[PDB]
């Protein structure tokens, strides 16, 4: 199971 | 290089030295912790433009991962890093606001109950703020913080933001509970309680800690309901259970009165099943949360079906697997076992006066019992006492949760006149022992539902036994105040509460205390110190309640106590106790005796030894009277593994007797019996077994039964879990 | 498996030194009389003293009457039965020589396209790969590749899953999911991924590899245009599926197709890289075939070698080692034969080499660094600048001497673009060693005379090469201090190099707190590496709550990999117990 | 499975008699003018009155724009990878037209011959035969000898 | 399995 909320913070 | 996403969107250069400075602050005072170790661990996880919150929980967790028995102070490093984060999360800085300002905002947001602002003036808050020491947040262990953050601190459950910090929780808990006191004593009582709690001398149940100071008025964690032998009562019980598990109360259901299968009809089990769905009505996917322990006498006609209710391999109608059971037993039955004789099974409905006497009067039980066995117009069933006990003992063994209540000991050594207000059941975890009345209907004003108002002394935080006097004043008073503060979903609940104002205050950290007085569980080496310690608790408790009766009047039904009759715990305890300890009583039970007779007690019961799980993690303490399974204890969480090392492991590792190194159960049971001497209610006592300590790895029934017997011999009221190590 | 010996009777005919001297003598058999025995002597020395390792076929074969020495090939399959057949035929010919296969198969159109779809054909590629094996099960391995957005992708990802139906599963090959920036962005932005059959979306497939900007355009267009058959999926869900099959099987791999093309020696627009080999270190151009003998296919093969980082006394030894290594491999390119003409073309066109490292962990141990803490980022940077520079230099003067490879002109190298110009930027945030060599002198020399070889460096795993030198395996940290194998002679134990003095200096695989340190080192390696790196992710369940690795973590490491410009991702290891 | 029809929409475009007359007209489209309509008439009659039957591909296809009408092939495989491949390729092309395959495979040398033997190759002939089928299981059959 | 013979010796 995943939290997309902190995911988004990431810089590619 | 490397950037950082600030609290809202802004982005600055990574301040490596701010981080470091925070860690050095956190590591201040501690030992055996490497700051660079933490840094190397957490730095390698940073990525260009990483959230600020994430820098924090990373370093926090890096520290948490280094928690070990060789480096216990990692639990303090982690704690302090976590504390600092939670400050910024609630306040946008480490420095907390003034009390008044905080409380005001909090009422604006509707998170604190606004009677706080009603009952206290601005410098009444101004003052309380000077009582506060926000530095005590530093004393928490990491596991404790995770508990605070998980289930104590006011926070938004959706968004996840945290609104208070632990010290406010404490000061505000105190302020509400003492909100009623005269102006002269009030802030004086508040200050004092705040101190006792912030410094872990007294623990309080989770609902109380998370709720009091918020707009709720429900704080109940366990109830007892007695079910009569009627559909009206069956329904009523069921209804009351729904209302209570819906508040996440733990249920204790006496159900032994329900008549047997075939009685002039379909019998107990279908109704039990119903009590179960009731207990499960507000749970998970109908399976997880809300627990109950249901009680019946040993001699109940259906008993052989009942004992196997938790057994895996059965048919569906045969099993009611998701509740625990308490088998009720008295002297006569045991005597049948030892004398190798029969036990007779009777449906309650077919044997007038027997059920009643079972609890209130053994002599009469023995008469009515022997009569009815003879009288063969009466439906009966005979079973071999060995066989019957064996069945009970093996289900207890296999499930770990068929419990035992010694109903004679709960009534001959009770604060209640068995003839007026018998104790005929316990709660979910077998420490609560109080009077109950069946209900006609959910709102029957003549039912009695017993609830558990709980607390505990941290035996590890007291510098010596006489500290318990003012601690006992604080504790008893705060609990008594809560009794009036909270609300009652069911009127029968209210009556017990208001009638007898029953308290259950117990201990945590006992093993730690024992370790540091260099004693052990298993060898008898503690029998006397225990005796001394619990004489001290019971005396100071009764004393505190006594002068509260002076001040505010004895509880409405104080007159149904043995206490009213000048009978004390020290008069009615089980005699064989003399053969295992010999500490003299150090306090004046006779001065007290007389004072009690004169002014009464504010509270009908004062002491019960509950298990604690959460209370004791927060104070970093061993759980109630239990010895620790190991030196480091692990839990899961969705933040990684939370480790907690035992208090003062550094200096005490050889002083502890870890659960599994006890050669057997006797030492422990003796200590429980000695505790029982002074305890008003009962004790969540365990029996443990390590199979690898017996021939071919199986625990013999002989042994299981000897310990059952030992328990009874030393006047042990209930018996909770049986633990069986594995591997 | 090296020494010439009778396989029936079991007698051994040579000893290791002859193997070495004779390997050298064959590879340099063509050189002018003046330099020849001088080159032979020197190479023999490098190999007999374990400075350079060579692939097993080369070591066992060169000096014997064979002319087949190939250990892995890449074949790209077009969307036609002619090509499907051709691919299959080429696979048979190659697994019959025990080559490891890399099959790009993403062009094959989806089920329902104006028909029966991918899987029946994959199954066919599988029996092909298995045609000369054991009892049809053991030996001959392949990794097959497709884009993430392929219409069939949800069926494809579970191809190795135990519980399925027979037609649902193609269990005996590994898979490489091809991914680019856009897709990840959909995951993080919590949005949808659209699945298209290749055949239904002109120009999209192509752009996926060659030009991200154009991909983004054609992609957003086709999603909108609703005459085009599509299927939408939740980017989290889709990733999770991929991540969990990867986790459970340990072999669903990841290719970052943007990184393989923006940071490639090939002009993506002329000679894109659109697949890898069996173990994900090889990254080279491929062309579909019309028929086994289509003279216009390109089959890429891997000509491999390695520097023993543990046998070099210092980084400048790599110059003459790089001359020796590059030259010997270049000579082999002409020495060996080609079963398929499309193979020959790639080989002769671009003369592609893959030279890598063994013994890296040992080297790191003895410079007192570790994988996990970042403590090696700089030394790594220094070490791989040294490798790439000396390699390119060696190839440069070989072009001076013998001419650049026929198709040198499709390299970024021909355009004066260097590894140091196109590497992923965030790398600056994790290391800061200065470049110590004159990349500008080299740059100019390359533009002038070209390179003999289009690619020079790839970091392969080694198993056999490294046991023979008693060395840690390529870039991997050792699982333990003593390693065990079975054999029908008893248990073979091998202790790590210099265990006596280095036991505390090693960071054994499972003591790494997590994956980040390692991934950073791989990203830093990638900076100079022409091709790719067989990089692993590892997980020890006993290090997580209730023993389960959370999807959050699996995905963060996937992201970390991309962020540091990591081209491919090979095995995922999961400790047990 | 005979009448020209839209496979998507499901509409039917001809009726059986046209199928018959038009099958006849195509097959005899080459004949000299003198005999042609005389042969056409006669064949149409033989088929419309069930004296002669014809294979499904022929009945559904002839008169439509296709030129594939094959229902079964025989392919003999030599003892070489070149031939093994060739056979396999030819099988793909044919099962893709839904031809039934007959494969002689007995020449392939045995396991252990100076190597891995028949079965791995048979398996390969099988995936070939199954390459344009169902979910890789249903349709396209072969008998191997 | 149980021995009732020593059991009896016990004092309640």
């Amino acid at each position: 199971e995943v939290d997309t909320d902190d995911l988004s913070n990431f810089q590619l | 290089n490397l950037l950082v996403t600030k609290r809202d969107g802004s982005t600055e250069r990574i301040n490596l030295d701010k981080i470091h400075r925070v860690l050095d602050w956190a590591a201040e005072g501690l030992h055996n912790v490497s700051i660079s170790q933490v840094e190397l661990r957490s730095h390698i996880q940073f990525y260009d433009g990483i959230k600020t919150s994430d820098i924090h929980e990373t370093i926090i967790k890096a520290a948490a991962d280094l928690i070990s028995r060789d480096a216990p102070d990692y639990q303090y490093l982690a704690a302090r890093l976590a504390i600092f984060h939670l400050r910024k999360k609630a306040y946008g800085q480490f420095e907390p606001p003034a009390l008044y300002d905080h409380v005001v905002k909090m009422v604006e947001m509707g998170k604190y109950d606004n009677h706080l602002l009603e009952d206290y003036t601005e410098e009444e808050f101004k003052q309380m703020d000077t009582f506060i020491d926000h530095d005590r947040d530093m004393t928490f262990s990491y596991a404790a913080v995770k508990q605070l953050e998980g289930k104590y601190l006011v926070q938004n459950r959706v968004t996840g933001e945290i609104y208070e910090s632990a010290q406010f929780l404490y000061i505000l808990v105190a302020a509400c509970l003492f909100s009623n006191y005269p102006r002269e004593t009030r802030l004086q009582y508040v200050k004092r309680f705040y101190d006792a709690v912030s410094t872990f001398k007294i623990s309080l149940p989770t609902p109380i800690m998370s709720g009091v100071r918020t707009p709720t008025r429900q704080f109940s964690s366990c109830v007892l309901i007695e079910c009569g032998d009627s559909l009206d009562s069956i329904n009523a019980t069921s209804s009351a259970i729904v209302k209570y598990v819906s508040q996440r109360a733990g249920i204790g259901i006496n159900a032994g009165r329900i008549r047997a299968l075939g009685s002039p009809h379909t019998g107990c089990i279908p109704f039990y099943k119903h009590f179960q769905t009731a207990v499960k009505s507000c749970s998970q996917g109908g399976v997880r949360g809300g627990a109950a322990t249901l009680f019946y006498p040993m001699w109940h006609l259906e008993v052989e079906s009942l004992l196997v209710l938790k057994n895996n391999r059965g048919v569906e109608g045969n099993r009611v697997r998701h509740m625990d059971y308490g088998v009720q037993i008295n002297k006569l039955m045991y005597t049948r076992l030892l004398k190798g004789e029969d036990i007779t099974l009777f449906s309650p409905s077919d044997v007038p006066g027997l059920y009643d006497a079972f609890f209130a009067d053994q002599e009469e039980f023995e008469r009515l019992y022997t009569k009815y066995e003879k009288d063969d117009s009466i439906r009966k069933q005979r079973v071999k006492a060995v066989e019957l006990f064996s069945l009970m003992m093996q289900e207890r063994a296999s499930t770990g949760r068929i419990y035992i209540q010694n109903v004679d000991h709960c009534n001959t050594h009770s604060p209640f006149d068995p003839a007026i207000a018998p104790v005929r059941q316990s709660n979910l975890c077998l420490e609560i022992a109080l009077p109950t009345k069946p209900l006609n209907d959910v709102n029957d004003e003549n039912g009695e539902i017993a609830l558990c108002t709980l607390s505990a002394f941290n035996l590890g935080a007291i510098n010596n036994l006489d500290e318990l006097e003012e601690l006992a004043i604080l504790a008893v008073r705060a609990l008594d105040a809560l009794l009036d503060y909270q609300d009652y979903p069911i009127p029968a609940a209210k009556r017990g509460a208001m009638g007898r104002r029953t308290l259950g205050i117990g201990v945590i950290n006992f093993a730690y205390y024992l370790a540091k007085h260099g004693k052990r569980y298993s060898d008898g080496s503690a029998n006397n110190l225990t005796h001394k310690t619990f004489e001290a608790i019971q005396y100071y408790l009764l004393k505190a309640s006594n002068e509260l009766a002076k001040e505010q009047g004895a509880c409405p039904w104080f007159n149904e106590t043995t206490y009213a009759k000048g009978i004390l715990p020290i008069d009615t305890y089980k005699k064989d106790l003399d053969t295992i300890a010999n500490e003299p009583l150090h306090y004046d039970w006779e001065a007290l005796r007389e004072s009690i007779k004169t002014h009464g007690l504010r509270n009908s019961t004062l002491s019960a030894l509950m298990p604690s799980e959460t209370s004791s993690q927060i104070s970093n303490a061993t759980n109630g009277i239990e010895p620790p399974r190991g030196y480091v204890s692990i839990k899961a969480s969705k933040d990684g593994i939370l480790r907690q090392v035992v208090p003062d492991y550094e200096h005490l590792h050889d002083a502890y007797e870890l659960l599994w190194e006890m050669p057997g159960n006797d030492g422990y049971l003796q200590l429980v019996g000695i505790m029982q001497k002074f305890i008003d209610q009962s004790i969540s006592a365990n029996t443990n077994y390590d199979p690898s300590r017996f021939p071919s790895g199986k625990v013999p029934m002989q042994q299981l039964l000897k310990d059952l017997l030992t328990a009874y011999k030393f006047g042990v009221k209930t018996l909770y879990f049986q633990n069986t190590r594995d591997g």
